[PDB]
């Protein structure tokens, strides 16, 4: 399911 | 020599992640803790010298030793990412460590908080005496 933003 | 040896033992990586239901004055939305273990709760600290977990860059003192059980790290934070995992053998031969990538994803708010495994298993193609001596006490 739908996740959170990473840090990227 | 007329025998040999593969002596296989188990870990288990995981990580559990909650949303907050207030964010910290920094803007982390989320508690999480990431831990390496072994099944059953076996001693794998027979064999295991420490565990490193590499956080991200942009935690202060991204290098988390454990040198004892647990193994495991608890930190807040706002975004998921890639966590490189040193497991260190008790071994002065090779393999001297073992490497997992775990990704430390979030869930999002509203959402029920992340509980995940991973189960590894480690296998040692003729390992020295003393190393083999530590693997089967665990």
């Amino acid at each position: 399911t739908k996740q959170t933003a990473r840090k990227s | 020599m007329a025998s040999s040896c593969a002596v296989q033992v188990k870990l288990e990586l995981g990580h559990r992640a909650q949303v907050r239901k207030k964010p910290t004055v920094e803007g982390f939305t989320h508690d999480w803790m990431v831990f390496v273990r072994g099944p059953e709760h076996s001693n794998i600290q027979h064999f295991v010298e420490k565990v490193v977990f590499h956080l991200h860059e942009s935690f202060p003192r991204p290098k988390r030793v454990c040198k004892d059980p647990p193994y495991k790290v608890e930190e807040s934070g706002y975004a998921g990412f890639i966590l490189p995992i040193e497991v260190y053998f008790k071994n002065k031969e090779e393999p001297r460590k073992v490497r997992f990538d775990y990704d430390l994803f979030l869930h999002l708010e509203g959402h029920p908080p992340v509980n995940h495994l991973r189960c590894e298993k480690l296998t040692f193609n003729n390992p020295t005496e003393d190393f083999r001596r530590k693997l089967l006490k665990a």
